[PDB]
């Protein structure tokens, strides 16, 4: 008949191929499609919605709803830190189990931006001010309010606005420096500082709380899928 | 474009592994087709509520000579039958049974030393989408058990040797592979936190939200 | 003649021939600096004696202590920079010799002990020339670069080093050399605290010789100027 | 036109040779993909600094009956699994392990007596070119060792028998072949003079420039 | 189905074929190309650059930088030889480990030309003259300056020009003659002779040196690749 | 994939066939032809020239 010649790699099962296949049940007339709402075309639509970050882990609030709330009070010390978390990826940071950090653990190299919305869940009469300072990679954690002011900062007025947005980058790879070693200095920090105290009227409670959300600002760029480490 | 739905789900995964010997008179394999067998593919398919996909299975069958008595155990090539019972079909119980020989259970017959036997199943369901999560009781039944949904029933698979043998016993393993095709997904879902306890249900033990750290600052 | 960049001025001859890299001029693609980084950083002068052997400078580390380029590196690690290297020695007409001035991209070097690998204080001295030796560094040392001149430190034959962009300095007829190196790397913006992507070597082929009475040294002066630089901040 | 880059480098070369027996419970092969294994292909690839090529591997697998005890050792055809771990994937340690059964380690299954199992790997790297020479320390790591460059990481390969066996032990060799494809090369380099001492580094002993002669005239 | 017929030579692995192959990792989206400078399109661009020839091997200068320099002095003998090397290929000649001789040992049959630039690395006041004589294959080595003059020669003035170029051919195959036998007579020689002495002023050193380069003048023609003998 | 069906007489070596074959040395650039005089196109040109007949065999 016709002359053919079988090349090497012929009777093999490569588990990542794309060949045709004989259908085990023809003549079936399957049920046609129906307009079901909310169709996912891409996994970068699960990422763009925003979820709440458990900033307040603290070893016994993790089995509670107290892990999500940042405590804020009115103390007698002029200038102090409210919270602060690094941005070193993978190593047990707070953005790991969120709705963004569960997608990006299915990949190995990713690079993009982050929105970080805050929200003051206190009374409608309480007034104050907050510093939202971002330390770029290479610069250390700020220790006073003054040198935290000199970096990148957005000063947040509570009484005028109940929600502040701080957009930072986040990269899978951290460029170390050869001589100076610390667990996370070339990652970043999103620490926050008491600018003024919280001044409140009579018959209003002073101890308020803050929620903190995270999202993806622009589109990411993921590559080389793998399997997640959140399994036995 | 590596975050598309097709490039996230159109992969392959060893979902079952069973052995069957040809002489013990209770040796034949059996697998009810689901997705909840392997804990790493179940978690990727439970990010959506409604799915709709074709299926594509490939079987990797081996053999091994069991210790016979004596006197020059020689054997020809072996042939296996891989039957596919549709949802709502007859089911064998013994290795010699009528339900193998029926006409609407499309088998494949395959001899050793060739390419492995791939067959493809379309989207077979009465409804319009498979449902990974179902809040409610068993519809279309007299007694109902919670969260079962008998409408996403995909079939069963049965395997056996079609060679009689008397001299040397032969046992054989099988590794069913699994590959969704032309996947459509609707209504996304948060990703599962706690450990998977059982297969039929979403029962769990409560665990903390994330990993602890020593202070908030 | 009398070229000036920022607050620094040098003088070269107008009838000079400059060799430009692999045929391409350094160009931009990120914060672009041209404010206190585009100036001639003159390293100190080394003295070409009679029994001399050679010198090497790892290039984005010699300028890591020099001025605001040495402080732009500390606050901005990623970046991509071209260069421009002037080398000129000033000897009279009664001296004689011949130098080879190469610029070796990715000059990975060998160790004296075969198992180990050399340390940082032996690879690169900041703004200080590290020098070859005409003998063999013995295997008793732990982490020292094998600096035998005829193997160029890289295990390769030193005659074949003219495939890299080079220039000869012949004291009978020439006096200077000019090299314009573009940015040669795989990734478009690399780390800079862990990657020395160029190496300037000066090796004397025909040694210095003079009569009795002349100056028994000849000084060589290296001038580096980062053109078309940027960072990521 | 026999001095082109493609006709100088698109060849084949036996780069590895390892055996694995099916019963010893530590028999399975392992090869980390590099170029610095054979001293005759390493010297041709080190004439350039930056390379960029596809890859194409072909395996030549045999077998040999080891001396069993007695009583008619008979055996069916054998099947082998050749797994490919991408850069940054899980790695097996025992022959019975989870990391064989995973979904992003694309295996090939192949029975005896057929054509050999060729598979092709694309240019997989985060950067834009492989670098044969790297002056600097290990980027993207806490502690760095000189001249490693973890960005030209190409993968690993693992092989094993998927047939259980009880009667006769079988050991099997493998010869991995290697073939660059669509090669692009940049920044040429002088050819290496001294002997190759070790594999991970460019350490050497100093040798003379050329072969001596008795006089200059 | 369709009728085929497998020819002989079908399930074989010929290690110099060109067939298609199933890709082990599809859907990957590899990183696109970048303009890296200095692209090698052919191995005849590594050949056209020029490298220095170790003319002065001499059994103890090979582990030194003295192997590259030809010594030149001013003696009291009228007419003498500076250097001389044959052109018999492969048999341990001086052009073997150079940048040209490392490519042409990856082939078996090659034929082309050679540039041989020289350079006088002496003082700027020293003056002299040199003969650069090339003996064609078949003619012997010249023994006097006079019969070296009568062949092919370029007389090199040191004070007027610091570099002379002498272009010769070089062939892989040496046409022997049947009766007369010697190790290299049908190869060629590039011997060089003292025309005059080196006249120098006071307070200038007399003993100078010469470097010697080699290249490829026109394009070569190589065929039938093989493996190099410079390995264990 | 595509369905084929191997006829009888498939994996056989018939020593008077004409099939293609994989070249054992590609990329070689063989030496081109040269006008050598006296090209034989057919064996009926060796026949048309004339030779001398040994008519006188005669045993010694």
């Amino acid at each position: 008949g016709l002359p053919v010649m079988t090349t090497p790699g012929s009777t093999q099962f490569l588990t990542s191929d794309d060949f045709q296949s004989p259908s085990a049940m023809p003549q079936f007339d399957v049920t046609p499609e129906m307009q079901i709402p909310g169709r996912v075309n891409n996994l970068m639509e699960i990422a763009e919605v925003d979820s709440v970050v458990p900033v307040n882990n603290t070893e016994d609030n993790v089995s509670s709803l107290k892990a999500y709330q940042i405590p804020v009070q009115s103390n007698s010390d002029n200038g102090k830190q409210v919270f602060g978390f690094p941005l070193q990826p993978g190593a047990n940071n707070v953005l790991n189990r969120t709705l963004l950090g569960e997608i990006l653990n299915y990949y190995t190299h990713w690079s993009g931006s982050i929105k970080l919305t805050f929200m003051f869940c206190g009374s409608a009469m309480a007034t104050g001010k907050f510093l939202l300072a971002y330390s770029p990679p290479g610069a250390g954690v700020p220790k006073n309010r003054k040198d935290a002011m000199l970096g990148t900062h957005v000063i947040w007025d509570v009484g005028l606005q109940s929600s502040c947005v701080l957009c930072v980058p986040w990269i899978s790879q951290t460029h170390y420096r050869y001589v100076v070693e610390d667990e996370y200095t070339a990652a970043g920090y999103v620490t926050c500082w008491y600018q003024t105290n919280i001044v409140v009227p009579a018959d209003v409670q002073s101890s308020c709380d803050i929620l903190c959300f995270v999202s993806a600002c622009n589109d990411f760029s993921v590559r080389m899928l793998k399997d997640t480490p959140f399994i036995r | 474009s590596e975050s598309s739905i097709e490039n996230f789900l159109c992969r392959s995964a060893c979902v079952y592994y069973a052995t069957y010997t040809n002489n013990s008179k209770k040796g034949f394999a059996e697998w009810v087709i689901n997705t909840r067998q392997v804990a790493q593919l179940r978690r990727k398919l439970e990010l959506f509520t409604y799915l709709r996909f074709d299926l594509e299975l490939t079987f990797v069958i081996t053999s091994a000579q069991q210790p016979s008595t004596a006197s020059s155990v020689d054997a020809p090539v072996q042939t296996h039958q891989i039957m596919y019972v549709p949802p709502g079909g007859p089911v064998p119980t013994k290795v010699k049974d009528y339900a193998w020989q029926t006409s609407t259970n499309p088998s494949v017959f395959w001899t050793e030393g060739n390419a492995p036997p791939r067959m493809s199943i379309p989207f077979i369901s009465i409804g319009n989408a498979y449902s990974c999560f179902y809040d409610g009781w068993t519809q279309f039944s007299r007694n109902g058990v919670y969260g079962i949904n008998t409408l996403n029933n995909m079939g069963t698979l049965y395997m056996r040797h079609v060679n009689e043998a008397g001299q040397g016993p032969i046992k054989s393993t099988v590794r069913i592979y699994f590959k969704p095709k032309h996947v459509k997904a609707w209504v996304p879902r948060p990703p599962r936190l706690c450990q998977y306890e059982k297969q039929k249900n979403v029962n769990f033990s409560p665990i903390g939200v994330t990993t602890s750290r020593t202070d908030i600052i | 003649r009398s070229i000036t960049l920022g607050n620094s001025t040098i003088t070269t001859q107008e009838c000079a021939n400059v060799v430009v890299g692999y045929g391409v001029w350094p160009e931009y693609l990120p914060t672009q600096p041209d404010v206190a980084t585009c100036r001639f950083y003159t390293l100190e002068s080394v003295q070409w004696m009679k029994n001399s052997a050679g010198w090497w400078w790892k290039l984005p580390d010699a300028l890591s202590q020099m001025g605001l380029f040495g402080q732009n590196m500390q606050y901005h690690y990623l970046g991509r920079t071209g260069y421009t290297i002037h080398v000129q020695c000033n000897a009279s007409k009664f001296h004689q010799g011949c130098l080879l001035v190469v610029c070796v991209p990715e000059a990975e070097m060998g160790c004296s002990n075969l198992n180990n690998t050399p340390e940082f204080s032996e690879l690169s001295g900041g703004d200080s020339a590290r020098m070859f030796t005409d003998t063999q560094v013995g295997e008793s040392n732990a982490k020292k670069v094998q600096t035998a001149v005829w193997n160029a430190g890289m295990g390769v034959g030193v005659g074949n080093l003219t495939i890299f962009p080079h220039q000869w300095i012949n004291l009978r007829t020439n006096n200077s050399a000019t090299l314009v190196m573009p940015y040669i790397n795989s990734v478009p913006m690399d780390n800079m605290f862990r990657h020395n992507n160029l190496t300037l070597m000066i090796i004397p082929f025909v040694p210095l010789n003079y009569s009795e009475g002349s100056s028994p040294y000849v000084p060589i002066t290296v001038t580096i100027a980062p053109m078309c630089a940027e960072y990521n901040g």
